[PDB]
């Protein structure tokens, strides 16, 4: 016992002053270091917790909390703290725990002023915490804890409330939690996919609604661009849309929902924007249509939609930064009908680049006389390798003066084009039909 | 990798995709049962107007069997017996087969098909 719990206490009472100068790395490196010992670690996280149950004259700490008006942190008459500092008392516990989780209190606190797994479950209960479930903060960190700890039932529901509810980073560790829970039980794997599927299923339904209203007032729109106001709603960055696929890339990721009136108007919708003569007008519904594609064309259908909707997806897919074989549209990469010329190039681009991720490319030289240039690159490279040829080749032509390399190369792939058609070297000859085409000389054996 | 073009957009990614001069080929084209008002013709032109680059470049290589423009212009497009002009002829076949071509005459035979929708949909499906 290096210390006693009123030692502890005055540098727990750190945490309530809010004081940007404060250095809080060296206050919560104090306490880690002092955690090391159980039983001062089991009564520093006690009291933690029961500050931020209790958030949900020496100890005069004037906070500013809004605008006229300047509370005091501690209100003693059974000490409480005035929810106006409540949120700032949060947000420095939550951070001293994250560094916990790496690695009685308030009767101490009055006789001052007069003079990892098993807490898991209130930290869990702390979601429902008005202070908390309003600040997407305090729930981002919150949540980074709980992500860091995994390392009932309601507590779940409550941790899937944030999903079905309002921070990509916080709900990824939301992810992670969920996940991590998952590889605990069997019957909380269980208990926790049902209930996402129930709340997908709620999604989905809102979804349906939503969508409903926008294909009416589409078909309001036409039967006398597009800024249909049912549309602000699934632009909107918290859409359903963005939960729906959220919570269906968190079922799909725990696997290692049954919606035709969605899906089967998605359809007619996603046609009725096409008809409507707008474009980036379907791109309301791409997070749909990926979570569609998402649940079918599990790791069909989803052919027949991406037939009926081909240039619909192709508009998606050409709006999309998403890489065509990182993303969820990859599949269709063997049934290529369904996809446009130049998006089928970029793919190329993007999938030869990620095959040839790990060469470094170097620049090379290529000597050539101009009088010679398609032997003296024969005699260069085709002994070459492959990753010789894929270097960046710049030509060099005998003394001639310094240029511009881009210009330079442009001449000589049209030098060597041009020569490929030489029959002296007997590689090509025209089709006696068309006369301007070049197939293979069956006399190249001279 | 390279099987994820076709026949014709590999010709296009070698080549590129050209620049149609329209009018070129329409000041160089031969109408021989369609003629130059008829409305399946309009209803071409619109089409053709309204395909983008690269399916005017496979209609190129649907009637001449290449996606290459003639330098000259089509004044200058080649057929087998010197410069043959593109070429549309309306195909007295039923006209639930799509249209065909005989590139060494450049010659489309067409058939005549009801409607603008209808026309576009089969020359798109045809390219």
């Amino acid at each position: 016992l290096l210390l006693d719990h009123e030692a502890l206490s005055c540098l727990l009472v750190l945490l309530f002053v809010d004081e940007p100068k404060l250095n809080t790395s060296r206050l919560h490196r104090v306490l880690r270091n002092l955690c090391y010992h159980a039983q001062t670690r089991h009564w520093v996280i006690r009291s933690l917790l029961s500050i931020l149950q209790r958030s949900s004259s020496w100890l005069s700490v004037s906070m500013d909390a809004a605008l006229g008006c300047r509370t005091n942190i501690f209100q003693i008459q059974t000490v409480h703290i005035h929810p106006q500092a409540a949120p700032v008392v949060c947000r420095h516990v939550l951070d001293t725990l994250i560094q916990l989780a790496k690695v009685d209190f308030w009767d101490l606190l009055v006789k001052l002023d007069n003079m990892e797994a098993s807490p898991l479950g209130q930290l869990m209960n702390m979601l429902s915490h008005p202070v908390i479930r309003r600040s997407s903060l305090l729930t981002e960190k919150l949540l980074r804890l709980l992500s860091l700890i995994s390392i009932g039932l309601t507590e779940n529901q409550l941790q899937l409330s944030v999903e079905v509810l309002t921070s990509e980073e916080g709900l990824e560790d939301a992810a992670n939690v969920l996940l991590q829970l998952s590889r605990g039980d069997s019957g909380t794997r269980d208990t926790v996919l049902k209930l996402l599927l129930n709340g997908a299923r709620h999604l989905g339904y809102t979804l349906c609604k939503q969508i409903g209203t926008l294909l009416a007032e589409l078909r309001e729109y036409n039967l006398e661009e597009l800024q249909l106001p049912s549309m602000s709603m699934l632009t909107s960055k918290t859409s359903t849309q963005k939960f729906f696929l959220r919570v269906l890339q968190v079922i799909i990721q725990l696997r290692d929902l049954s919606l035709d009136e969605l899906w089967d108007m998605l359809g007619e919708c996603l046609k009725e924007l096409e008809e409507s003569h707008d474009q980036h007008a379907v791109l309301v519904l791409q997070p749909a249509v990926e979570a569609f594609f998402l649940v079918h064309a599990t790791e069909q259908k989803f052919l027949r939609f991406a037939e009926t909707h081909r240039t619909v997806l192709n508009q998606i897919l050409r709006q999309s930064t998403t890489h065509l074989a990182d993303g969820p549209f990859a599949v269709l990469v063997d049934y290529i009908r369904v996809l446009d010329f130049d998006v089928k190039r970029k793919y190329f681009r993007q999938e030869l680049e990620r095959l040839d991720e790990g060469l470094r490319k170097e620049d090379m030289a290529v000597h050539v006389r101009r009088d010679h240039v398609f032997e003296d690159s024969y005699r260069e490279l085709h002994r070459k390798s492959p990753e010789e040829m894929k270097n960046r080749l710049y030509i060099v032509f005998e003394g001639e003066e310094g240029q511009d390399a881009g210009g330079l190369l442009r001449e000589w792939y049209m030098i060597i084009s041009r020569e490929m058609f030489n029959p002296m070297y007997a590689l090509f000859r025209t089709s006696p039909g068309d006369r301007v085409t070049y197939t293979i000389n069956p006399s190249s054996h001279c | 990798l390279i099987s994820i073009f076709t026949e014709q957009e590999l010709e296009l990614l070698i080549s590129g995709l050209p620049t149609i001069d329209i009018d070129d080929l329409k000041s160089n084209t031969e109408y021989h049962k369609y003629q130059s008002n008829s409305i399946q013709i309009q209803w071409f032109w619109r089409a053709l107007r309204s395909f983008d680059q690269a399916d005017r470049a496979k209609f190129l290589q649907f009637v001449t069997g290449t996606s290459k423009v003639p330098l000259q212009g089509f004044a200058a497009l080649e057929g087998m017996n010197g410069i043959q002009k593109f070429q549309i002829h309306r195909d007295d076949r039923s006209t639930d087969r799509l249209p065909s071509a005989h590139t060494c005459f450049n010659q489309l035979d067409l058939p005549a098909y009801e409607s603008f929708e209808k026309l576009r949909h089969m020359l798109l499906l045809a390219i």
